[PDB]
């Protein structure tokens, strides 16, 4: 019946946004609240936060 | 009753990348709040000069590969997005780079223009490995703040890439005593930071100091209901 097919192949990057899921080594699962700055998060005596 | 202002007393290049500063001199509880706050808006929001948008003649889209360089062409855009530059007066401005033949290939081979100035020539884009192989690619960098993705402000040739418009990575602080001065309790600040080495640190504080200020301009222009 089918007289020719096309396929087309889309790339899309997905970074990352709340809601996303993702977990460790222990069974730890968890959603990702909320990115925020770098400012708000806490940081060693050197900065690093 | 008054406050003693603090002066920049110290500017000090530790390393070609970056440097450290001192005021001085503060009174009591300024210490930790003036350090919250440099740190906070000198990691916040600065100018930046991040590359926007690469071309390259052989490339139709990104995800595919040329032949001749080994890594990836989105590696290569990342190496890119490594990349650190300085211009002085112009807001956009178009780099060219140029090279083939079989070694590798860093920030050293582009277009030398005026205003733009590499911070990195050592910064690595890619290896070649073909003799006859030559990458020709225009990259439009412009100014910008904070962090501009594709999707955002969003040719099939013109490729885009996420900006980073931030010149700094790391910032500390360290509150301590100041000497006798006839007059104790006065307060030392030592503000630590790194930086590809794109900005000065008097440039960044001073633009700090102005944005903070103007911020409080809102709370000097209080105004009725």
């Amino acid at each position: 019946g089918v007289l020719k097919i096309v396929k087309v192949y889309l790339a899309v990057k997905r970074r990352i946004q709340p809601g996303d899921k993702m977990a460790g080594r222990h069974g730890n699962k968890g959603v990702i609240s909320k990115i925020n700055p770098i400012e708000d998060m806490p940081y060693d005596e050197n900065g690093t936060p | 009753t008054e406050f003693l202002k603090p002066r920049l007393v110290d500017i000090e290049q530790v390393s070609s990348t970056h440097a450290k500063v001192t005021l001085e001199p503060l009174e009591r509880g300024f210490g930790h709040t003036l350090g919250n706050a440099l740190r906070r808006i000198l990691l916040s929001s600065m100018p930046g000069c991040a590359v926007t948008e690469v071309e390259i003649d052989g490339v139709l889209h990104e995800y595919s590969t040329k032949e001749g360089v080994q890594e990836d062409i989105l590696e290569i855009l990342l190496n890119l997005k490594g990349l650190a530059v300085r211009v002085q007066g112009k807001d956009e401005v178009i780099l060219t780079l140029n090279k083939s033949g079989i070694g590798p290939v860093t920030a050293a081979d582009i277009t030398h223009d005026g205003d733009v100035e590499i911070v990195k020539p050592q910064h690595v884009i890619c290896h070649l490995t073909d003799e006859n192989a030559s990458i020709s690619m225009r990259i439009k960098v412009q100014r910008g703040r904070g962090y501009v993705p594709a999707s955002t402000r969003i040719p099939i040739g013109r490729l885009l890439v996420d900006a980073c418009y931030s010149p700094v990575e790391r910032i500390a602080y360290n509150v301590e005593a100041a000497r006798v001065e006839q007059r104790t309790d006065l307060d030392k600040l030592v503000i630590e930071m790194e930086t590809n080495g794109t900005i000065d640190p008097e440039e960044a504080i001073r633009r700090a100091a102005t944005i903070l200020a103007e911020q409080l301009e809102a709370f000097v222009d209080l105004r009725d209901v």
